[PDB]
């Protein structure tokens, strides 16, 4: 409708089509940043007149992939430790407080951590 | 000494059997290598497949968790200061001496002499009226001998060597070899 | 009323009752500081400004110690260098490794003063980990990352004395002390955003400006 | 006839916790510092009329002279038996717009005789002349040409002074501090004129000034004093 | 054996007569755990305004917890001693000084007993422990440190 | 001083008849307590009213035509900056640095 293709939204109101070349990403229709130029507007340029849009680089949207990861629930501890699950090949190790009654993501990886006592509240 | 080395002691691919005997007969210098690296020895474990477990090397005095105050090894902030000697300060050092060999009066009588060199004092005037033994002992060296330009490395000597030692071209070639001595 | 004191062999003269850190600035001697600001009330909770009084067996905080006539102040002895490295190590003990994701990166006083006066290496290898503090919500202007706070009370002093907003304070005791409003509310002040400039670390940052630039670019 | 050993399989030494000395690198120059102080003072004593001042930093000696004294000092440092600096390894300049005389003209001399190096410093403005040491050192011909090309310093007495680095007809002296790093113009091929032409500079991406991110705190202190004890003004003895 | 109760006689021997509170310790007691209790006391009783004692007492408490079990190294005995020096003389009040002496008292006269715990602890774990209580297999996975004995001694709760 | 050194510098005439330079001492940043950057006098040029910055459509680059946009001279004294600006025949103006008023500050004032 060209409104979902040119406006930043938290979620796509429809199912992304992997074969649609007007989407921002193969797995996401709408852009994920307010300053991110829409792909449909970008491809409407004189330099795409005789160019095949299918072979252009279209990496998957990282925002949709990170939220497919289940929340890590910590038992008998209010602090979560994350370093990228790689150690020396990850990110600097940081400590996440889990006192609040919600899942709190990592500052680097985006993995979300929470206490098991809040599992019922978060899922609903 | 890097004398001649047999071909089989060099890490290059060589000949075998009859073809090795033929090579020795036909080659002018049979101990020379073909220059082809050994496929079974050279770079056989590639750098990306090394089994060595690397560890960061740390020295004890400067890389330990104890007795390792940083200011004890902070050489960057303990750099030598930049000091320039003009003709006024050189005249003061010549007239009053140095702190190593003081020649300045004591007490308030000595501070009068120091305050003289707080303004412009020409060195030529200082040299004109001064005891000549001071110049021969402070400005000059060894009782009046001129001050030679100091060497950047006092251990930079040389000695002429012959072919039997350095192994380079014989004496009929127009170059010579100097050792450390 | 002027008193002729000495700071590293430099004659200084300021009004009676002036702090040593004020006389040092007039003499051209730089003393590191976190909790001292020339517009806020005097606090001595950061201990980064410690200097050595000539005839005294105790180290005095230059931001709070009044000046006396004939006082001689040393600010660069090895004893003070030990104090600066020791205080820096304590500040960075529980500080989160957040510089890449922290908006104070290129304009951080904790970074610059740790580089200038602290050691080049840390010794915190504890497996228990650092302190973790939840982020307080105080409105849409001030973004809070309270892991990065060094408990310097610049925000508390400013909002209570200068801004006149007493809803911001320090709650708790010891290592569990947390800056904030205790209850879930916002800071109501037309001058509240000046707390972002006063905060020397990334604990309090601009929310509209978050993540958009680094100071060296501007 | 024996096979060559596998260097990978050869045993390697085992090392415990390594140790290393911790000392100031300036300590190894203690002999060089004092000797250069004496030699630098000897030159001032020999030439009080020309040597304004001298300085010593580790193993580098610098002599400061006026432009009218450059020829005499260089001649002395070249022909004196105690200081035979026959080789002039470099002639360069530096721009200091703050001072009345912008440019410091620097001469680095080498004495293969005594294995020593010395430095001569003079000053110049945009219009003041500097004597050419080409008659003394023929190797300074190109260095003085390069200094003029990048700074504009007037070398009086140079047999052939002209550009050596910039394009023919270049306007400006690049190494001056007021000269922009990207210059003023750029070149391209004009199809209409069938030749390469100069056009005013326009950058598709302007150079980004990240130097404004310099630290707001001083990084190095006042340093440590390494003046030889034989070159400090003495302190008089106290009261009786 | 020859201590006289005075503000000076006890000062000479390296101690102090604060409130005459004499605490007797027989040989059948955990001396390191007793001193560890003092460190945990001052961490909880720290008012927490100055940087040293707010952070040092927590730093001392974390290190003393590994000493009571032996999950540390012998060189770290000098590390904790240095950390106590960084607390003394750099605080507004005397609680920072009061939180460093008990640790130093353990090190001064009872250092061999602290080394014994480290030697004994390595026997159970087999491989020696690295700095901070880490092993050769300990790594962080999914929000926690696994494959490593963690000193869960922070009052739980 | 009176010498018109711009006749031999080689710089284009637009630096004199079209550009304005500012002689200033950098103000202390509000986010930091350091004052090292305020100890030196600097000279920069006012931006061009047009063409100072424009967006390149191919990649979003910041295009410019001002060749002095990235030039900032450093001086140790105010007099040196004025003497150099006068020597080059530049049209300039001086921004006098703001000086902080001294007020006594003691811990006793927290209660009195
Ligand atoms: S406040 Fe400073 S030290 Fe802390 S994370 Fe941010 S930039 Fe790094
Ligand atoms: S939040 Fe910032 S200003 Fe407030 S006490 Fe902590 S470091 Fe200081
Ligand atoms: S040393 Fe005293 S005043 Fe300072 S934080 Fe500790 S208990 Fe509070
Ligand atoms: S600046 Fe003085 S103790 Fe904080
Ligand atoms: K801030
Ligand atoms: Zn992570």
């Amino acid at each position: 409708s060209t409104k979902e293709l040119t406006t930043a939204r938290i979620k796509d109101i429809s199912k992304p089509d992997e074969n649609n070349l007007q989407q921002q990403a193969p797995n996401r229709i709408s852009p994920w940043s307010k300053s991110q130029k829409p792909r449909a507007e970008a491809q409407d340029n004189v330099r795409f007149a005789v160019k095949d849009l299918a072979k252009q680089p279209r990496p998957y949207a990282a925002i949709d992939l990170i939220y497919k990861q289940p929340i890590r629930y910590i038992e008998h501890d209010n602090v979560a430790v994350c370093d990228g699950n790689g150690g020396a090949q990850g990110h600097p190790k940081v400590y996440i407080n889990l006192d609040q009654n919600k899942a709190i993501p990592c500052g680097y990886c985006g993995l979300r951590f929470a206490q098991a006592a809040f599992k019922e509240d978060i899922e609903s | 000494s890097g004398g001649p080395v047999p071909v089989f002691k060099k890490y290059t691919t060589g000949s075998k059997g009859i073809w090795e005997k033929i090579r020795q007969l036909l080659t002018l210098v049979p101990n020379r290598s073909t220059g082809n690296p050994l496929v079974k020895n050279y770079r056989v474990p590639p750098p990306g497949s090394q089994t060595l477990k690397y560890k960061d090397p740390v020295t004890i005095p400067a890389g330990d968790i104890v007795k390792n105050q940083y200011y004890d090894r902070d050489h960057r902030r303990n750099y030598p200061r930049l000091v320039a000697f003009d003709q006024t300060k050189v005249s003061g050092l010549l007239t009053l001496g140095s702190a190593q060999n003081p020649r300045i009066s004591v007490g308030e009588k000595g501070q009068k002499e120091l305050a003289v060199f707080d303004q412009s004092v020409s060195l030529s005037s200082t040299l004109a009226t001064i005891d000549p033994k001071v110049v021969k002992s402070e400005l000059l060296a060894e009782g009046g001998s001129p001050v030679v330009a100091p060497s950047l490395n006092k251990k930079m000597k040389f000695r002429l060597t012959e072919e039997s030692e350095h192994g380079m071209y014989p004496e009929d070639y127009p170059i010579r070899i100097f050792a450390q001595n | 009323k002027e008193v002729e004191l000495t700071v590293d062999g430099v004659k200084v003269s300021i009004e009676a009752g002036s702090s040593i850190i004020q006389a040092a600035e007039k003499a051209g001697v730089t003393i590191p500081r976190y909790c001292y600001h020339e517009k806020l009330a005097v606090a001595g909770n950061c201990r980064m400004c410690l200097v050595e009084i000539e005839r005294s067996p105790k180290l005095a905080a230059s931001c709070a110690m009044p000046v006396q006539n004939g006082m001689s102040v040393l600010t660069n002895t090895p004893k003070i260098k030990k104090a600066r490295e020791g205080v820096t190590e304590m500040l960075l003990e529980n500080h989160p490794l957040d510089c890449p994701v922290c908006d104070q990166g290129g304009e951080c006083d904790l970074q610059e003063q740790s580089l200038r006066y602290g050691s080049d290496r840390g010794r915190f290898h504890e497996i228990v980990g650092k302190r973790a503090v939840e982020n307080k919500a105080i409105g849409p202007l001030i973004k809070t990352s309270m892991n990065r706070c060094i408990h310097c009370t610049r925000c508390v002093r400013f909002l209570n004395d200068v801004a006149g907003a007493p809803e911001f304070g320090t709650a708790g005791r010891g290592n569990d002390m947390q800056i904030g409003t205790y209850v879930e509310r916002n800071v109501n002040s037309e001058l509240s955003a000046n707390v972002i400039d006063l905060c020397p670390v990334g604990a309090l940052t601009s929310k509209p400006y978050a993540f958009r630039a680094r100071p060296w670019e501007l | 006839e024996e096979p060559l050993p596998v260097l990978r399989d050869l045993p390697r030494p085992e090392y415990g916790e390594l140790h290393a000395p911790v000392y100031n690198p300036a300590e190894k120059y203690k002999e060089q510092i004092e000797e250069l102080h004496k030699f630098g003072r000897y030159i001032m004593g020999c030439l009080p009329k020309f040597v304004q001042q001298f300085s010593v930093w580790k193993d580098e000696l610098v002599i400061y002279v006026a432009p009218s004294a450059l020829t005499q000092v260089a001649t002395f440092l070249k022909d004196h038996t105690s200081a035979q600096f026959k080789a002039c390894m470099d002639v360069t300049a530096a721009d200091y717009p703050t001072r009345t005389n912008r440019f410091d003209v620097v001469y680095n001399l080498l004495s293969v005789r005594h294995n020593s190096r010395i430095r001569i410093k003079t000053y110049a403005s945009e219009v003041s002349p500097v004597p050419s040491v080409v008659p003394l050192f023929q190797g300074a011909n190109w260095f003085e040409r390069e200094t003029y090309d990048l700074f504009g310093i007037f070398f009086e007495g140079h047999p052939d002074l002209r550009r050596i680095m910039t394009d023919y007809g270049f306007q400006g002296h690049p190494l001056r501090k007021d000269f922009p790093t990207t210059g003023y113009t750029e070149v391209r091929y004009d199809a209409e004129k069938r030749r390469v032409v100069y056009e005013p500079l326009e950058l598709t991406q302007a150079w980004r000034n990240f130097t404004v991110g310099s630290s707001v705190w001083e990084q190095v202190g006042d340093g440590k004093d390494f003046t030889p004890e034989s070159f400090k003004l003495p302190t008089p003895a106290p009261d009786p | 054996e020859d201590v006289l109760m005075d503000f000076d006689a006890l000062k000479d021997v390296g101690s102090g007569l604060g409130t005459a509170a004499v605490i007797v310790l027989n040989k059948q007691t955990d001396i390191i755990r007793a001193i560890q209790r003092f460190s945990a006391f001052y961490k909880h009783e720290s008012c927490g305004q100055c940087t040293p004692c707010r952070e040092g007492t927590t730093y001392l408490q974390r290190m003393m917890d590994r000493f009571v079990t032996g999950q540390a190294k012998e060189k770290e005995i000098d590390l904790i001693y240095e950390l106590s020096k960084e607390i003394e003389g750099h605080t507004i009040c005397a609680l920072g000084d009061a939180a460093a002496w008990p640790v130093q008292g353990l090190i001064k006269s009872f250092r061999p007993e602290m080394v014994e715990r480290i030697k004994q602890y390595e026997a159970k774990l087999g491989e020696s422990v690295s700095y901070g209580g880490w092993t050769s297999k300990g790594k962080v996975l999914d929000g926690k440190v696994v494959s490593n004995p963690i000193p869960h001694d922070a009052h739980h709760h | 001083t009176d010498l018109a050194k711009e006749l031999v510098s080689g710089a284009p005439k637009e630096l004199i008849t079209e550009r304005v330079a500012r002689i200033y001492q950098e103000a202390k940043a509000a986010t930091q307590s350091g004052q090292h950057n305020t100890e030196t006098w600097k000279i920069d040029w006012d931006i061009l009213n047009k063409g100072n910055r424009w967006e390149n459509d191919l990649m979003g680059y910041q295009s410019s035509s001002d060749y002095m946009q990235g030039t900032i001279l450093k001086f140790d004294t105010r007099e040196g900056a004025i003497r150099f600006a006068k020597g080059q025949g530049w049209d300039y103006y001086i921004q006098e640095p703001k000086v902080r008023r001294f007020v006594k500050k003691d811990y006793s004032a927290n209660f009195y």
